[PDB]
């Protein structure tokens, strides 16, 4: 059923090419790379406090005051990894932009539900494109609105009596 | 429904074979300490 | 540790752990061969590809006659 | 017998040749210049 | 304790209890062989390979036999159909016999050396360490290497000493064994030319030999044996690994678009056949030339032989399977009993009439019938009240040439219907339906598993590389990095070179 | 002290941009893929490989723009520009599709590039690869999707465009072709991403709420040291809420972040097995229960049928458009279409 | 005492000369009417 | 801390900006011309608005052999001559 | 003949246990379906 | 063709530019190294 | 059959929460 | 050597964007890819 959602809302709304909906899938990506991102940091700049034939988890001890990692060999390797100035050493400011991004992602993606309800659907580009006499040039819009159009003639395919799908 | 008969086996070993092995570690490793 | 027969014959082919050529060795040539290689494989890859089309290299079913 | 593609095919190869060993040229020699001193 | 993950490593300095284990997974995977074959022959049905192949009954193991030239049972019977053989001590059954003799003699060995661990022959005499000598061995496999791909390619290919191995005709028609004589010409890297395989595994073996040869006598440089860690066996599995996913790639791919090791009739046609309608094109150029040398319609048909009109029906594209729908190909379509014959579609006005054929990405497809230039003349229509083409209207019947039905000709629009909706899959073929209890969906041919299961392995293993070369070379902090590293080997400018602690300025 | 050493000496010193060894491979193929992308974006047709217009010289948009795949008659022809195709000519080379395999395969080496400048840099610093290891997962989705799909296919003609709108085409055919939403391992894949956008922000949002108080400032950003030893939020208080909020708390810090790797890592390989499943063709496509309950049972009906329906239409009214190759003509009344609409 | 031209020099220069000579390109683009 | 220039230090210079204070607007202009000259049209291959169809044609012209496409699109682009 | 030495204990803790009874069954709960079909 | 002096001139007179405006400081550079 | 497999492992699954929770190892401090 | 106030640079390249961004929308009612 949530597929079913998600078939008809894109007919309707044309969500994928909604901004608001961009930036949800560039919240959720970038959140799961700097998930990624960071748990390999730390991860990589562990301090050796095992031996080879035990979990290094086993290094911390839960409530130890002392950090786990070496943050300034995480901070030297991803800074050269780009450059310099591209890497985190406040591990204040890194944890916020964690939190920020897939948060700040994500409420907009609620938002482009919220505001599609109303229906100001995502950017129109059917025949956009025209040349010289006024032929339609098809674009990758005009493709995805054929692929919205075959969703929106067969869904609830016994419920509509007028030409339009007003709501 | 008609439905894959050896899906029941099939779902029942997925389950019961790995967990057991999981059960077999811990216990053992409890009796350690 | 034990001794056998078998073991005692195959003894000195595990024998030098750790002798090494000095320096760089034969390296040159490997190299050498590795590049020859590679473009053996790029040849054959592109023939498989039909970038590289060939007289009487007929890439397709019919040639098994 | 030797056919355009087969031509192309040495064409490319020449290129990528002639670019990698370019490239390398170029590399030994500002390595040579400015080294580090220990 | 260790960690479930890493039970396995207590081996990693124990070259008995390695021998041990790598000797219980040889077991293992005979066993499993010998195990596959004798379920496949207990459920193989032979007497059919026109239009019951081995293939369509989801053989996986059957045609690996019968590519190097195993192609008969002790009960008589061969897969090439022949009757009243003799296959010798090499049957199918005696295969699957060897190599469960062969599990229970290697599970025996793995016994013997985990206990024996402690032998002398792996240790060091100078420190009295246990120690692999990896270079020396490297060199020693590699010569047997070398000497059984010759030894395979100049007598088991050639028949000298062996039976050679499957070929067959470009359509699929008459494989059997024949001995193959090596091409030595560019034709040899053809990968539809036999010849070629044999010269392979005659110049490859060579090589191998001359190579370990080498290996034997020449030890690695000094710069070699540091860089990669060559006394630490986890750099050979490392390199192992990549290998194997490298030959991994190479089979899934020969598999999918096909070569002379993979021929159609152990492992059934290739999707590519029925995008390019290869069979096809061959079936029209047999009537066309039929019916030049004076053949009615019929009698050029009835000429087509069903094996070669089986091949050309959509039911047989590897490409029209589904990851969860099990079995073999019978399950589904069913097990083909007949052609039925070739149909032909007129409109009212006797014009010839073609119908589309499904394209192997769609799951369903609409019925349309267009001329010899591509106009729609007729189809099944979904809505109806402004329908102007449908068989009704347009008065199209269906006539069948060749197989059971041939010279019928049914105008009754329910039945010409029916026949134009199998159309689209090709040529159409009467299905036992009942005795496997096929549910009517397509399924996938063994080279379509064999192709999924081996891309997905390769694809996995690249990942073992990945992992088993980072903990080769970064095995001093596997554990965790130096807990004294200090700001200013990982701070900027300090030192010239990066690391290299002899840079400071 | 022979040049190898020299040049390794220089390509290892510590620059604005470190370069290395994996420089040589990274540089210039990522260069190369990016220079393509946006030369055909600007520029480039997809006139006679498609009958698509995209290129903001012809009149798209930053959405509409691509490069877009080769015609299917090329079949997966590498497509060099020195090649039987395009015969050295760059103009019929761009206008055959020649730049999509020219960024598709320098886009693989200079991955292959960046992820041996991850492997580089680790040696160099001292610390343990796992951002290497991290980084197989995107690897894995390139390739599978971009590689091993279209080979599977009959062209690269159907490997994604390069392109924010032929990407967005490149979703809406798996849904209606493979039913892609069906796939468990596309749904594996979306809980590792999902799963891994929420990891990366309960856990920024739990160390921003535990901070410790280490300066006076309202801005608590100014009260870190990066070479503090020191915690700068508690575990303990983050364990306690979370337990009491939630029932389970992480207690090791160590773990916590190798599973923040583990769960997006895990999830994209995932989603790569199941694209190469459908390089076949090989799809969870169905429900075979399904189908013969509804064939035999008119008045059954599940949202796996309703979303079948869907996919039936957005084959039929999309395939003549989008594969043109295949000169589809379906008169108007073969369309599936419900009332009304 | 720095140095001018540096692998930093060219790798910039690298992305922005192409990049300039692109937007001016496009900006032409917005005046192109059918 | 690497050595080079701060970048900060560099654009708010005097003679930074005397250079590039050309070589900007210089590109710029140099990417005008490009496609205000139609240069970029014939470079590429890519269609004007007025050819992307003949005058009655409703075809797209679309590739369909590999080893003579190239003869393929001047065919097409000559039945626009 | 020697004892092997290098034998070691192998450890799974209460954690890792309930962490991985929940992959199985959950992996279960996702699969079944489609195995049953 | 004419149109490619067209688009070229504005980058060698950039180039021009920039040579003679920094060729005094880019010697001393020059120099330096060793 | 298929009913009563998907509502036990469901099952289980609510189970082993129940101990995941109440009977977790109890984290310790330092 | 450091003359230019940055934040001077700063509202100049601003506004430079601005300008030319503006311009692409312009352009997305204008010519081609207007629908006109
Ligand atoms: C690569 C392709 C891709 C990607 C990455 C995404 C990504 C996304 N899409 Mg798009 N989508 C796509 C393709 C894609 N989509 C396509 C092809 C279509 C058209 C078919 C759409 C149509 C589409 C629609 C129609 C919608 C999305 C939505 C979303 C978001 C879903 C995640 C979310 O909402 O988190 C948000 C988080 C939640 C929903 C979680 C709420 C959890 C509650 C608070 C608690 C639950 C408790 C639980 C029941 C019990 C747990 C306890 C335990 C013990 C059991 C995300 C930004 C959705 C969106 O934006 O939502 C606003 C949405 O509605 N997408
Ligand atoms: C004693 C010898 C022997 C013989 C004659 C056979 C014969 C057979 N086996 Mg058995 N088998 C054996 C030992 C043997 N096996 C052992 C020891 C095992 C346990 C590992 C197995 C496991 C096994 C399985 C699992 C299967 C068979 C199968 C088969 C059949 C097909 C073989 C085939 O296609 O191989 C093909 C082999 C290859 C393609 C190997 C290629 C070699 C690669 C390329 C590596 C080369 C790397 C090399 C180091 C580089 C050298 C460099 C070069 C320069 C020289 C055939 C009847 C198949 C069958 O039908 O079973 C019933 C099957 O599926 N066998
Ligand atoms: C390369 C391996 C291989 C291949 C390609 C084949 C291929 C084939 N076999 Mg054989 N078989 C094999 C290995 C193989 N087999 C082995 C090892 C066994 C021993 C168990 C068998 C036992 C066997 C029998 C008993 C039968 C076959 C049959 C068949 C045919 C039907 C296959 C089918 O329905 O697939 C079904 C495939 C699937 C449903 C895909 C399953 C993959 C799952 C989804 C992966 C699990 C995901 C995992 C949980 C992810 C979690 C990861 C994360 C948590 C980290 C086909 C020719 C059948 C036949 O027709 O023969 C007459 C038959 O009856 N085979
Ligand atoms: C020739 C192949 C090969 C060999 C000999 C090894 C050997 C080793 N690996 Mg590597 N590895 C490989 C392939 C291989 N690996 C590949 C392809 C991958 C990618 C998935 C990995 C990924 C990997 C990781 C991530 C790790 C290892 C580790 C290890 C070590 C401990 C493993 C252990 O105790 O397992 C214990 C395993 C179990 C108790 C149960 C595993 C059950 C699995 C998940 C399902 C079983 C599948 C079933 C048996 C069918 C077999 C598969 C089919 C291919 C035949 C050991 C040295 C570990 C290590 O480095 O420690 C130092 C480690 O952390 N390996
Ligand atoms: C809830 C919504 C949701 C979510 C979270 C996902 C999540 C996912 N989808 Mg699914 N999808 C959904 C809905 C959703 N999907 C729906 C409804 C459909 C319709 C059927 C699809 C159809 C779909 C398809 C068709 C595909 C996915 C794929 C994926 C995966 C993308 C992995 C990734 O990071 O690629 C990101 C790409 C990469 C990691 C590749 C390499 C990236 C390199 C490093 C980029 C380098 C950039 C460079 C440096 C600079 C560029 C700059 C330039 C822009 C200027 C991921 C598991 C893909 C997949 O499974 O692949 C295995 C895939 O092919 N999805
Ligand atoms: C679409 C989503 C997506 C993008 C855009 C992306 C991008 C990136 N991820 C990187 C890193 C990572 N990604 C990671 C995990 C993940 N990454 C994910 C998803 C993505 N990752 C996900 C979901 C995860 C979770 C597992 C990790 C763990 C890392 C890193 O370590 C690394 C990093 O440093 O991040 C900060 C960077 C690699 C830089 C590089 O290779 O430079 C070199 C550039 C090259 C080689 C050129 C590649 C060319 C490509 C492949 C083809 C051409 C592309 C066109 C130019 C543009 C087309 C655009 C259209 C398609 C619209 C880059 C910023
Ligand atoms: C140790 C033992 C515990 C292991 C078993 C645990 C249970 C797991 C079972 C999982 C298999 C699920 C099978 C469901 C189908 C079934 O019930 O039908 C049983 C099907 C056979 O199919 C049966 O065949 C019959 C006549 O032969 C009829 O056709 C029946 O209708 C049909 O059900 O089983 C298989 O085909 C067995 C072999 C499948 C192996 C090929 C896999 C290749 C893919 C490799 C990809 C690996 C991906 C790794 C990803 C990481
Ligand atoms: C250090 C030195 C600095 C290095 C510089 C390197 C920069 C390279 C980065 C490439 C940027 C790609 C964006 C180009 C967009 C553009 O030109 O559009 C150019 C088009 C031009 O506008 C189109 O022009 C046509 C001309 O015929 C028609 O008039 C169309 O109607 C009109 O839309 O503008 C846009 O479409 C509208 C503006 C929106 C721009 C895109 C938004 C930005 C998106 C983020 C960029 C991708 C990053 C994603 C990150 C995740
Ligand atoms: C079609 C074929 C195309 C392929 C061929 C492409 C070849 C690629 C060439 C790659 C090398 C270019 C980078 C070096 C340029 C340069 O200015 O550095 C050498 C000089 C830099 O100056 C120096 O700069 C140095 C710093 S640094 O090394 O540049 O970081 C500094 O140490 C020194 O004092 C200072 O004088
Ligand atoms: C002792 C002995 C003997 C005997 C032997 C025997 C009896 C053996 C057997 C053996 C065998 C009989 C074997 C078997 C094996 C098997 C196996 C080894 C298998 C496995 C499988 C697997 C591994 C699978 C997997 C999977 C699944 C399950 C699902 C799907 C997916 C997959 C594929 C992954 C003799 C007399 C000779 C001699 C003396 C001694
Ligand atoms: C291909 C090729 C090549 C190369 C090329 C190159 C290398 C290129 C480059 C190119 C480039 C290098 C380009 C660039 C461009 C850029 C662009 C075009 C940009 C744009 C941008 C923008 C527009 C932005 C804006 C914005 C926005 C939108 C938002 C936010 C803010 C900002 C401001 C950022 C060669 C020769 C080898 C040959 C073959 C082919
Ligand atoms: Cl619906
Ligand atoms: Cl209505
Ligand atoms: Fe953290």
């Amino acid at each position: 059923g949530t597929f079913n959602f998600m078939i008809v809302f894109q007919a309707e709304h044309n969500i994928l090419m909604h901004p608001f909906h961009q930036l949800g899938v560039a919240g959720v990506f970038g959140g799961a790379l700097f998930c990624a991102m960071h748990g390999s940091l730390v991860t990589s700049s562990l301090i050796r406090e095992t031996t080879e034939t035990e979990s290094a988890n086993y290094g911390y001890k839960f409530g130890q005051e002392e950090e786990t990692y070496n943050i300034v060999a995480a901070h030297g390797y991803f800074g050269r990894l780009i450059f310099q100035y591209a890497s985190f050493n406040n591990s204040r400011s890194l944890h916020f932009f964690l939190a920020a991004w897939p948060v700040v992602g994500v409420w907009f993606t609620a938002l482009g539900i919220s505001t599609m309800a109303f229906n100001l659907n995502g950017f129109n580009f059917n025949h956009s494109v025209i040349d010289a006499k006024g032929n339609v040039i098809n674009t990758w819009a005009d493709i995805i609105n054929r692929a919205n159009l075959g969703m929106e003639v067969m869904h609830e395919r016994n419920a509509h009596n007028f030409p339009l799908d007003l709501a | 429904m008609e439905v894959n008969q050896l899906g029941l086996i099939a779902t029942a070993l997925f389950v019961l074979v790995p967990s057991v092995f999981l059960i077999i570690l811990y216990v053992q490793t409890e009796s350690q300490q | 540790a034990r001794r056998t027969w078998l073991g005692d014959i195959l003894r000195p082919l595990n024998s030098e752990y750790g002798k090494v050529a000095p320096g760089w060795g034969t390296t040159p040539l490997m190299a050498v061969f590795m590049g020859l290689f590679l473009v053996f494989l790029l040849i054959i890859l592109e023939i498989y590809n039909s970038t590289l089309i060939l007289d009487g290299v007929n890439v397709s079913w019919k040639a098994l006659g | 017998t030797i056919t355009p593609s087969l031509k192309g095919f040495f064409i490319g190869l020449l290129s990528g040749a002639v670019v990698l060993g370019l490239t390398f040229a170029v590399l030994i020699a500002i390595s040579q210049i400015d080294k580090v001193q220990r | 304790g260790l960690p479930w993950y890493r039970v396995h490593t207590v081996l990693i300095n124990d070259p008995g209890r390695l021998i041990a284990a790598h000797l219980m997974h040889t077991a293992l995977v005979a066993g499993w062989a010998g195990s596959m074959a004798l379920y496949e022959l207990a459920t193989f049905d032979p007497s059919d390979p026109v239009l019951n192949p081995m293939w369509r009954q989801g053989m996986f193991v059957l045609p690996f036999m019968a590519r190097l030239g195993v192609t008969g049972s002790w009960s008589g019977w061969s897969i090439t159909g022949e009757t009243g053989i003799d296959p010798g001590f090499w049957s199918f059954e005696g295969v699957a016999l060897a190599h469960i003799v062969l599990s229970g003699l290697l599970f025996l060995a793995a016994c013997w050396h985990w206990v024996y661990w402690d032998l002398e022959l792996f240790r060091d005499p100078r420190t009295g360490e246990p120690a692999l000598d990896l270079p020396k061995m490297f060199g020693i496999h590699l010569f047997l290497a070398g000497l059984l791909c010759f030894g395979f390619g100049a007598f088991h290919l050639t028949g000298l000493f062996g039976p050679g191995m499957w070929v067959s005709d470009p359509y699929g028609l008459t494989g059997s064994v024949q001995p193959v004589a090596p091409e030595w010409g560019p034709d040899g890297f053809n990968p539809y030319n036999p010849g070629g395989v044999v010269a392979h595994h005659i110049a490859a073996g060579i090589v191998g030999i001359i190579a370990g040869l080498f290996h034997i006598l020449v030890r690695p440089p000094q710069r070699l044996y540091k860089a990669l860690r060559m006394g630490n066996i986890e750099t050979v599995l490392s390199s192992s690994i990549a290998a194997v996913f490298f030959a991994a790639f190479v089979v899934a791919g020969t598999m999918w678009y096909g070569s002379a090791t993979t021929p159609i009739e152990l492992f059934g046609p290739t999707r590519y056949q029925w995008d390019s309608s290869y069979f096809q094109q061959e079936i029209n150029r047999r009537v066309q030339a039929s019916l030049a040398s004076g053949a009615t319609l019929e009698e050029a048909w009835s000429a087509i032989p069903e094996k070669l009109a089986f091949y050309d029906y959509i039911g047989n594209n590897p490409a029209k399977g589904g990851l969860f729908r099990t079995g073999p190909m019978n399950k589904g379509d069913g097990i083909a009993q007949a052609w039925k014959g070739h149909a032909v579609f007129r409109n009212k006005e006797g014009e010839e009439l073609f119908v589309r054929r499904m394209p192997a990405f769609f799951e369903s497809f609409p019925v349309i019938l267009t001329d010899k230039n591509g106009v729609v003349k007729a189809d099944i229509p979904f809505r109806r009240a402004e329908s102007k083409y449908s068989f009704e209207q347009q008065g199209v019947t269906v006539s069948f040439y060749g197989g059971e039905l041939n010279g019928q000709t049914f105008t009754d629009p329910p039945t010409v219907k029916s026949y134009a909706r199998k159309a689209i899959f090709g040529e159409i073929f009467e299905f036992d339906t009942e005795t496997l209890n096929s549910d009517g969906i397509f399924r996938t041919s063994p080279r379509g598993w064999f192709t999924f299961a081996h891309a997905v392995f390769a694809l996995l293993f690249f990942f073992g590389h990945i992992w088993h070369g980072a903990r080769t070379l970064f095995r001093d902090v596997f554990s965790g990095i130096d807990p004294e590293l200090s700001p200013e080997q990982v701070e900027w400018g300090f030192y010239q070179k990066v690391g290299d602690v002899t840079t400071r300025r | 002290r022979g040049w190898f050493d020299i040049l390794d000496d220089w390509l290892k010193r510590d620059r604005f941009v470190f370069v290395g060894w994996s420089g040589i491979l990274l540089f210039p193929c990522a260069y190369l893929a990016l220079g393509g992308w946006l030369t055909g974006t600007t520029f480039v047709t997809s006139w006679y490989t498609h009958g698509l217009a995209s290129s903001y010289l012809e009149g798209c948009n930053f959405l509409t723009v691509a490069v877009s795949t080769p015609a299917n008659s090329m079949g997966h022809s590498l497509l060099l520009l020195w090649g039987p195709e395009a015969q050295g000519d760059f103009t019929r080379w761009c206008q055959l599709g020649g730049l999509w395999t020219f960024i598709a395969l320098h886009g693989a080496f200079g991955l292959i590039g960046f992820m041996l400048r991850q492997f580089e840099i680790a040696r160099l610093v001292g610390v343990r690869p796992y951002n290497a290891i991290a980084f197989s997962a995107p690897i894995a989705v390139f390739v599978s999707v971009f590689l091993i799909y279209p080979l599977g296919q009959s062209s690269w003609f159907f490997a994604p465009s390069f392109g924010v709108a032929a990407i967005f085409r490149f979703l809406l055919f798996f849904q209606g072709f493979h039913n892609w939403t069906l796939n468990p391992f596309h749904m594996m894949g979306v809980a590792g991403v999902l799963g891994g956008a929420l990891l990366c922000a309960i856990h920024g949002a739990t160390v921003e709420n535990t901070l410790f108080q280490d300066g006076e400032g309202a801005s608590t950003f100014r009260a870190f040291n990066p070479t503090q030893a020191e915690e700068t939020y508690s575990m303990v208080t983050a364990n306690r809420f979370w337990s009491q909020i939630f029932g389970i708390a992480f207690s090791n810090k160590r773990w916590l972040h190798f599973f923040m790797l583990f769960v997006p890592v895990t999830g994209l390989w995932m989603s790569a097995i199941g694209v190469v499943g459908l390089a076949l063709n090989l799809r969870s496509y169905d429900f075979i229960s399904q189908e013969i309950r509804a064939a035999e049972d008119p008045e059954f009906e599940t949202f796996y049928t309703k979303n079948l329906l869907l996919n039936e239409g957005i084959r039929a009214w999309m395939a003549p458009q989008d594969q043109p190759h295949e000169n589809f003509v379906f008169p108007e009344e073969v369309l599936p279409r419900g009332n009304a609409l | 005492s720095y140095p001018i031209f540096t692998v930093r020099w060219v790798a910039v220069h690298t992305l922005a000369v192409p990049t300039i000579f692109f937007l001016g390109a496009i900006a032409a683009m917005q005046f192109i009417q059918r | 801390t690497t050595g080079e220039r701060p970048f900060s230090d560099i654009i708010t210079s005097v003679r930074y900006w005397v250079i590039h204070s050309i070589t900007i607007p210089a590109l710029f202009i140099a990417g005008w011309l490009f496609v205000s000259t139609g240069l970029a049209y014939d470079v590429f291959g890519t269609p004007r608005p007025d050819s992307y169809y003949a005058q009655e044609q409703r075809s797209i012209p679309l590739v369909t052999d590999r080893f003579e496409a190239k003869q393929q699109v001047e065919t097409f682009l000559e039945q626009l001559k | 003949m020697e004892p092997n030495p290098n034998r070691q204990p192998v450890e799974l803790n209460r954690t890792s246990l309930y962490l991985g009874l929940l992959l199985i069954l959950v992996l279960a709960l996702l699969f079944s379906s489609y195995f049953f079909n | 063709d004419w149109r490619v002096l067209v688009v070229l001139l504005p980058v060698l007179l950039a180039a021009g530019w920039a040579v003679r405006n920094i060729l005094p400081y880019a010697v001393k550079q020059v120099q330096k190294l060793l | 059959m298929e009913t009563i497999t998907y509502v036990f492992i469901f099952a289980c699954i609510i189970a082993l929460f129940f101990f995941a929770i109440f009977f977790r190892e109890p984290p310790r401090i330092t | 050597g450091g003359r230019i106030p940055l934040w001077i640079v700063a509202t100049v390249a601003g506004m430079g964007v601005i300008v030319i961004v503006g311009l692409f929308f312009y352009g997305a009612y204008a010519g081609l890819g207007s629908s006109l």
